[PDB]
């Protein structure tokens, strides 16, 4: 650890720009895999309706597909409302 | 010559981009999606020789959708005939084609 | 609503283009009015000249370049 | 006359611009150049009057010949004067530029820059004070104010 | 085909004829080589935008990337030739014979 | 003194005010006192064209409503 | 249409300014006035002779890095996709390869001008 | 009415350029303990008018060795692009509203590079050629760094529309969000506009006026106008991009006043820097960007790619 | 119609005629910049704003390096312009005449070249009636370079890095 400490001390005294550059790059690589909000960002991108929601022809055996938009069935954005 | 590593390993390196009827972002349809789908479905599993002999009608429709040659031929013929007719005063365009109407909403 | 309006407008423009084509191409020896250039009978979307073919240059320009040139 | 009035007003407008925008060339030869720096200095700021140094002769209206003109230097002075586009003016500053100065009877000194270039103003002194050079610049401005090129042309 | 494609293909042919007919400089040949890829870019994007081949819109960018890779290669070879001979003339590249 | 610089900066600011205010006034003038419609997409352009068609005067900014449907 | 009109207006105004500049004032040209400028003395050589370029390698690296920035520019739209992890991995891969190119050139002394 | 709007965008820009010349004279004078122009008019307000009349009534000459065609085209291109860069700026309403308004400005700047190159090469003089090559090197360095910095900052925004920039900066400022990129962007705009300490193409100390050494009378005035228009346009772009102003749709004059004040502040900062610092060497400028800004620029680009994803703060596409 | 696309295509061909007649690299670069800008205009009319701006920016950056190189490596005492040389003027005039002949023939009749068949009608005719909504199809397709096209990104990045290594190795000398 002493060698690493000496190297970092010398680099911070000679190339602080490079030290900061590598630190920021390393944080950029590592942090997204640990943040719990990456899945939230994915879900927010999914929740955006760019195209028309084409309806399904009811076969009488689709209990999880709402008959009307305001019916309790279907995806919920209540999590996004309070975020 | 052709080593089908993609088919052997189950990978997908450029087959997503080979044709315009495949999965497009935001499900954006191609200009000739229906014609290309029909031609591909006709020609699937019969090889090149039979595909060229037997799916010729589907391929001709696909090429017509792509390039629009017969359509432009018809349009040019109609334009030339209309210009000749109005040159000698034998044709009078209607007001809805002359810009004196209210179009549909 | 806009889907229904678009379909009705497209069909009306096609119908009036067909009427004008019947009026014009009446002395042409071999010419069938409304003949398709596709072997299939499936509905095929008009390109740009099937709709705005026999219309004014202002309408043609608006339909073909109005969005791109709107700044 | 209407034409005479118009030309008088127009050439008053043109002379005002040239008088109020003077751009001396960055060209100093000897000790007289230090007084040009002191005229540029905060005490006698020449930038107040619209007098601004430009390095290139193509972008200069006034050539302030400030210092001794030697035989080895006279061709360069004439070359830069020729490269200055018209209208152009010359202010010879100090004794060396005016006549010979301390070096009048010398084998290597041109006795006056007026042998080489047409001089409009002569500023005496060795060196002239910054106030003296500023008075010379103002006298040049008043000389420009009297020019009547359009008035001559109308009667031409 | 419209006349626009005809013009683009004609421009490509003109650029190809320019490259195959050297005059003195190697740099002019490199400029002709860069023009060919510009015409290819324009033609490919015109074709792709017209048929709404959405996933093919990334192809012209890869075309540009390898275009400028070739331009970099040509510039490097040109500087080496200039260092050797003093000029970028194609006449000096005559040591090897067929 | 340093406040002799202010008239020049004031004139420069007065010159820089003109473009933006002029553009805003012209946008409101040519659009019936409302903002110029922003059509960044085909949907917005189609909306503008529909507004032109339904207006009956070939101007998209002439808005019609309930009094026009009935 | 609007952008074409704007470009035409700008070009026409600039051309009118040039035309006024070259025709309004009195002209008096001779050989000495129009000779090239070299601080008062005649130039020894010609300005068309080759001018050595001590940063020739940095220019080519600039071409390649210009390609890299062209690749990176569509990132704002790529961040709206559902494959956020793949998008992030590819963007970081491109940036790391650009950094690796810079580091290789820097350590191999490609950024040092020729002496 | 569109021609009227074009005129309202053009003529005030030229007037602001002339009075920026006057303002720079006076600010440099007062920082150098002088007064600056105060004799020509009331507080020297007629000095730019006198300068313009003098320049355009002076004789312009074409050098004997020059290529006349590219000698004339270069000032025309410079002034045309300087005036053109203003058309997509929202104050608060752009004259021409572009979906990709930033890449347009990048492309037009890269084209504005060639005016000085062609003027220097056409002049057929050694000082002009040296200035042109200095321009080549400077544009290399600042161009790559500018591209990446703009990419990251707009990545915090969501798109390439300046109106969307206003909407983004409704609440706080991009300077508060991303100040390191703001510092590097300010330096890059100095380099791009050829202002001190990076005024190397027209460096009077080493070269006699640099690339426009042979230009006189009107064609010189056009280069000066183009440079000052670029200065003001870059400062306005910086103010829009990093110092966001509140926008009221019913009374847009407030946004115009705030935008103008911030633009003037940044332009005065440019003049202040010119009065305060020495001049770089062009090799030192090239080594400054590639060896200092480019590593930090890449690291901050990675950081600003990752930050919206890891914080679930991805901006809307439209 | 307004024939804007056809006029811009003609200007594209004229710029190619210029830099292919090859007066000298300065004027070749000038013609190539003009052609790039006009091609940007063409693809802007066809729909691709990002692609037009990108090709324009890339060629503006590339021609900057070419100017620095032709100032250093590829310059002569009297650089050649189109009217300066008989060969250059002959090639330029031949290209212009061929382009004008093709344009005239296409306008007067449906010109079928020895290679391809071209129909003289509307570039507006060939366009599509359909529309997208609240997104740009071109922008989405280009942005799909990262989600889709992971292989293309890999090969492109490897090529760029190897290009840096190569240009460093070629110019090594010694
Ligand atoms: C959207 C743009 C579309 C453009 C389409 C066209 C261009 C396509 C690409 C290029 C290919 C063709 C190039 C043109 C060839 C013309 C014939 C020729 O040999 O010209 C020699 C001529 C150079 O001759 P020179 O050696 O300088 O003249 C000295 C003579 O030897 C001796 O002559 P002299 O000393 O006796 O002088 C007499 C005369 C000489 O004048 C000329 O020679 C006129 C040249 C213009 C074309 C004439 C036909 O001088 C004048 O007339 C003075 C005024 C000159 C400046 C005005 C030029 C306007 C150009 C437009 O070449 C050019 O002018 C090249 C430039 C042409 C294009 C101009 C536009 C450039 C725009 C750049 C930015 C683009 C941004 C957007 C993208
Ligand atoms: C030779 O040894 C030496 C000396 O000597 C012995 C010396 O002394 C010194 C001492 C000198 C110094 C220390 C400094 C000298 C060196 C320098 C390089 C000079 C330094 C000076 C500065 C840094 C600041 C001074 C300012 C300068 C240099 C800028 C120059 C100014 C211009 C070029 C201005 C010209 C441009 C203009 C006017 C803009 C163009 C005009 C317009 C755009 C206006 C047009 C408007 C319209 C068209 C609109 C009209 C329409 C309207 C109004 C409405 C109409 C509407 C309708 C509807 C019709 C030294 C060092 C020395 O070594
Ligand atoms: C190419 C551009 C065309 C479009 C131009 C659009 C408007 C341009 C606006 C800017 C004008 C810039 C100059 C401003 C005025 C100051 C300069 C000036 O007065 O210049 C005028 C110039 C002046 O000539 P000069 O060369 O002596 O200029 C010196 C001017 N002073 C003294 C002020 C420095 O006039 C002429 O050249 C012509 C004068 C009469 C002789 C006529 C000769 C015949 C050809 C022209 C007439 C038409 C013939 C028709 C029949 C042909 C077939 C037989
Ligand atoms: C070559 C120059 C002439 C042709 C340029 C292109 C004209 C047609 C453009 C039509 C499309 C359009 O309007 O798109 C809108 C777009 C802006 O909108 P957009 O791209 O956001 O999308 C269109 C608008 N919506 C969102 C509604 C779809 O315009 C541009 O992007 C501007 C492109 C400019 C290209 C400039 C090329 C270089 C020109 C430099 C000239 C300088 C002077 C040279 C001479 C000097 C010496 C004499
Ligand atoms: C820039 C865009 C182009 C503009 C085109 C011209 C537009 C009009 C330009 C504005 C004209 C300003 C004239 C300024 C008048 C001079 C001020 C006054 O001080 O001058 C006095 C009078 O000046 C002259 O007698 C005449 C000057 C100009 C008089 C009017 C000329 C015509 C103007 C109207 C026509 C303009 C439009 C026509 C052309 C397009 C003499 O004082 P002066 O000795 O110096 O000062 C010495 C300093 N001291 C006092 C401290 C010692
Ligand atoms: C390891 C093998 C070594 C011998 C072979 C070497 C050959 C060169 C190295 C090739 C390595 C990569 C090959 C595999 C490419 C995977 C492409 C794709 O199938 O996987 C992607 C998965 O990507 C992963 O995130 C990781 C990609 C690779 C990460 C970088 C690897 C760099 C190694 C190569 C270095 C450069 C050298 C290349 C030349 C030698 C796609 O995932 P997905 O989410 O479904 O995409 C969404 C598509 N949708 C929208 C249709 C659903
Ligand atoms: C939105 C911003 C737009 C631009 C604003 C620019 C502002 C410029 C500053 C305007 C203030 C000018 C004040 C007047 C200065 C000169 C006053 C006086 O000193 O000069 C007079 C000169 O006046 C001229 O004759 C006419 C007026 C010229 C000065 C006013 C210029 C107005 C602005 C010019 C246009 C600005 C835009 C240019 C494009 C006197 O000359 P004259 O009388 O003879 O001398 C003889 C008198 N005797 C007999 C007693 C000895
Ligand atoms: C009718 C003619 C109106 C003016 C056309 C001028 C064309 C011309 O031959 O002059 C070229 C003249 C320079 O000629 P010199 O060799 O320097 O000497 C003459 C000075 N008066 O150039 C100009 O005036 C600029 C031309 C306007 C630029 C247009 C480019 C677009
Ligand atoms: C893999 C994750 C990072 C991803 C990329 C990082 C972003 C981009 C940064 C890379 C760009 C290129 C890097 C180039 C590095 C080598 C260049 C070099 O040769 O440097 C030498 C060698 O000098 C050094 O000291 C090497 C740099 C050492 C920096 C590495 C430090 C590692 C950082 C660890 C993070 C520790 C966290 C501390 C946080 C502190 C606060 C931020 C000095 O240069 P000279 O040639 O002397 O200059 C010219 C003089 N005539
Ligand atoms: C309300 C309606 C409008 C009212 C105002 C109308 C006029 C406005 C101004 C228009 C432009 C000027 C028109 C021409 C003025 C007369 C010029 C002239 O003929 O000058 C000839 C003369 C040449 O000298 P000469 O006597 O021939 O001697 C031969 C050489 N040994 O002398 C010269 O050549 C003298 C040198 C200078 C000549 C050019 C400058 C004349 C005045 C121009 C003022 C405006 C400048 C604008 C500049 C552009 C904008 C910034
Ligand atoms: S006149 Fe006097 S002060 Fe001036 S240069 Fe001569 S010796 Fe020096």
């Amino acid at each position: 650890a002493g060698r690493i400490a000496s190297f970092l001390k010398n680099a911070w005294a000679k190339e602080p720009v490079l030290v900061a550059s590598f630190a920021i790059g390393g944080l950029a690589i590592i942090l997204p895999s640990l943040s719990p909000y990456t899945n939230y960002a994915i879900r927010i991108n999914r929740a955006t309706p760019y195209n028309y929601p084409v309806p399904l022809r009811d076969d009488g055996n689709m209990p999880d597909v709402p008959s009307h938009p305001q019916d309790p069935q279907g995806p919920s954005l209540e999590w996004l409302k309070n975020l | 010559p052709f080593f089908d590593v993609q088919k052997r390993l189950g990978l997908d390196l450029d087959r997503w981009m080979t044709i315009q009827s495949a999965e497009q972002p935001h499900k954006i349809p191609g200009r000739c999606h229906a014609f290309e789908k029909e031609w591909i479905e006709c020609a699937h599993g019969i090889g090149g020789i039979r595909a060229e002999k037997e799916c010729k009608i589907e391929f001709d429709d696909f090429v017509e959708c792509l390039l629009r040659q017969k359509t432009m031929k018809r349009l040019s013929a109609i334009k030339r005939q209309r210009d000749k007719l109005i040159k000698e005063g034998k044709y009078t365009p209607p007001p809805h084609h002359l810009g004196k109407e209210d179009p549909r909403p | 609503l806009f889907q229904a309006e678009k379909d009705r407008r497209v069909l009306q423009m096609l119908r009036e283009n067909l009427e004008e084509e019947a009026i014009i191409m009446k002395d042409v020896p071999d010419w069938k009015v409304g003949e398709s250039v596709f072997h299939t009978t499936r509905w095929v979307t008009p390109m740009m000249g099937e709709l705005y073919g026999l219309r004014t240059n202002e309408e043609i320009l608006s339909a073909t370049y109005g969005f791109i040139w709107y700044t | 006359s209407r034409g005479e009035y118009v030309v008088a007003k127009l050439d008053d407008l043109v002379n005002w611009a040239r008088r109020s925008s003077l751009w001396p060339m960055t060209f100093g030869l000897a000790c007289c150049a230090v007084e040009m720096m002191h005229m540029a200095a905060p005490r006698y700021d020449m930038d107040r009057f619209g007098v601004v140094f430009r390095a290139s002769p193509r972008q200069s209206d006034v050539m302030i010949v400030a210092g001794t003109l030697t035989n080895k230097m006279a061709p360069a002075l004439r070359k830069v004067y020729d490269q200055m586009p018209e209208p152009r003016y010359v202010v010879s500053m100090g004794s060396c530029a005016n006549g010979g100065g301390y070096y009048h009877y010398s084998y290597s000194v041109v006795r006056g820059c007026d042998r080489i270039v047409p001089v409009d103003i002569y500023v005496p002194g060795c060196p002239p004070t910054a106030e003296a050079l500023l008075y010379g610049i103002l006298q040049l401005q008043r000389k420009i104010k009297r020019e009547k090129r359009l008035r001559i042309w109308y009667r031409r | 085909m419209p006349l626009v494609y005809m013009n683009i293909i004609m421009a490509f042919a003109i650029a190809l004829a320019g490259l195959l007919m050297y005059r003195s400089h190697l740099m002019s040949s490199l400029l002709c080589l860069e023009g060919m890829m510009l015409s290819l870019f324009i033609m490919s994007t015109l074709i792709i935008l017209n048929t709404h081949f959405t996933l093919a819109n990334m192809m012209p960018i890869i075309l540009l990337v390898f275009a400028a890779c070739e331009a970099a290669l040509g510039l490097s070879l040109l500087v080496m030739v200039s260092n050797t001979y003093g000029t970028d003339y194609v006449q000096n590249l005559n040591l090897l014979q067929c | 003194m340093w406040f002799e610089i202010l008239p020049g900066i004031a004139v420069m600011a007065a010159c820089l005010f003109i473009p933006g205010m002029a553009t805003a006034h012209i946008h409101k003038f040519t659009n019936g006192g409302k903002e110029k419609r922003v059509a960044h997409f085909s949907y917005q352009w189609n909306l503008m064209e529909r507004d032109r068609c339904i207006s009956g005067v070939n101007r998209y900014h002439v808005t019609k409503g309930l009094e026009n449907i009935d | 249409m609007n952008i074409m009109l704007t470009l035409l207006t700008n070009v026409t105004l600039a051309s009118l300014l040039v035309l006024i500049a070259f025709w309004l004032p009195q002209l008096n040209a001779y050989s000495e006035k129009t000779s090239p400028y070299e601080c008062g003395f005649d130039p020894m050589g010609s300005a068309r002779l080759p001018f050595s370029m001590k940063f020739f390698l940095v220019a080519i690296t600039f071409l390649l890095f210009d390609l890299e920035i062209a690749l990176l520019l569509p990132l704002p739209w790529a961040s709206q996709t559902n494959n956020l992890k793949t998008m992030l991995t590819m963007a970081l891969f491109l940036l790391i390869l650009l950094a690796a190119s810079l580091a290789y050139e820097w350590t191999q002394k490609g950024l040092e001008w020729a002496e | 009415m569109f021609m009227i709007n074009i005129l309202s965008l053009i003529i005030p820009i030229l007037l602001a350029v002339a009075f920026l010349t006057l303002v720079e004279r006076k600010v440099l004078g007062y920082m150098q303990l002088r007064k600056g122009p105060n004799v020509v008019g009331p507080y020297g307000l007629l000095q730019p008018i006198a300068d313009a009349l003098k320049l355009f009534t002076k004789e312009p000459l074409r050098p004997a060795t020059s290529s006349i065609s590219m000698f004339i085209i270069a000032p025309i291109l410079a002034l045309s692009l300087a005036l053109t860069m203003w058309v997509p700026l929202p104050m608060p309403y752009p004259l021409i509203n572009m979906n990709l308004g930033v890449l347009f400005m990048l492309a037009m700047s890269s084209l504005a590079v060639y005016s000085i190159l062609w003027s220097g090469w056409a002049s057929n003089s050694k000082y002009a050629l040296i200035g042109a090559l200095r321009a080549v090197a400077q544009t290399i360095s600042y161009e790559v760094t500018l591209a990446i910095i703009l990419l990251s900052v707009l990545l915090m925004n969501g798109s390439y529309t300046l109106s969307t920039l206003i909407t983004t900066q409704e609440h706080i400022w991009m300077i508060f969000t991303s100040w390191p990129l703001a510092m590097m962007w300010f330096i890059s705009t100095l380099a791009e506009t050829n202002r001190a300490p990076f005024d190397l193409t027209e460096g009077e100390s080493e070269l006699v006026s640099g690339f426009n050494v042979e230009y006189a009378a009107g064609p010189f005035a056009m280069f000066f106008m183009a440079e000052y228009a670029n200065i003001i346009m870059m400062n306005a772009f910086t103010a829009i991009l990093f110092l966001g102003a509140s926008h009221d749709p019913h009374t847009p004059e407030l946004y115009t006043i705030n935008f103008v004040l911030k633009t003037l502040a940044l332009t005065i900062t440019f003049l202040w820097i010119r009065a305060s610092y020495p001049r770089f060497r062009y090799d030192q400028l090239m080594h400054l960007l590639w060896k200092s800004f480019l590593p930090l620029t890449l690291a901050l680009c990675m950081w600003h790619i990752s930050l919206p994803i890891m914080t679930a703060s991805i901006p809307p596409q439209s | 119609t307004m024939y804007i696309a056809f006029i811009l295509s003609t200007i594209f061909v004229i710029g190619f005629v210029g830099f292919s007649s090859k007066p000298s690299p300065i004027y070749g670069g000038l013609g190539l910049i003009v052609s790039g800008g006009v091609g940007c205009g063409i693809v802007l009319n066809f729909g691709g704003s990002f692609l037009g701006l990108m090709v324009f920016l890339i060629y503006l950056g590339g021609m900057l390096v070419v100017f620095g190189y032709t100032t250093a490596m590829a310059t002569e005492m009297y650089p050649e312009v189109w009217v300066s040389n008989k060969t250059v003027f002959g090639a330029f005039v031949s290209g212009l005449m061929m382009e004008f002949c093709m344009v005239y023939y296409a306008l007067k009749e449906e010109e079928v070249e020895i290679i391809f068949k071209f129909n003289g009608l509307g570039d507006w005719v060939i366009y599509d009636t359909g529309d997208s909504g609240f997104f740009s199809e071109e922008a989405m397709g280009i942005a799909a370079l990262y989600s889709y096209g992971t292989w293309l990104v890999i090969v492109t990045g490897w090529s760029l890095l190897i290009g840096v290594v190569v240009i460093m190795e070629i110019t090594r000398g010694n």
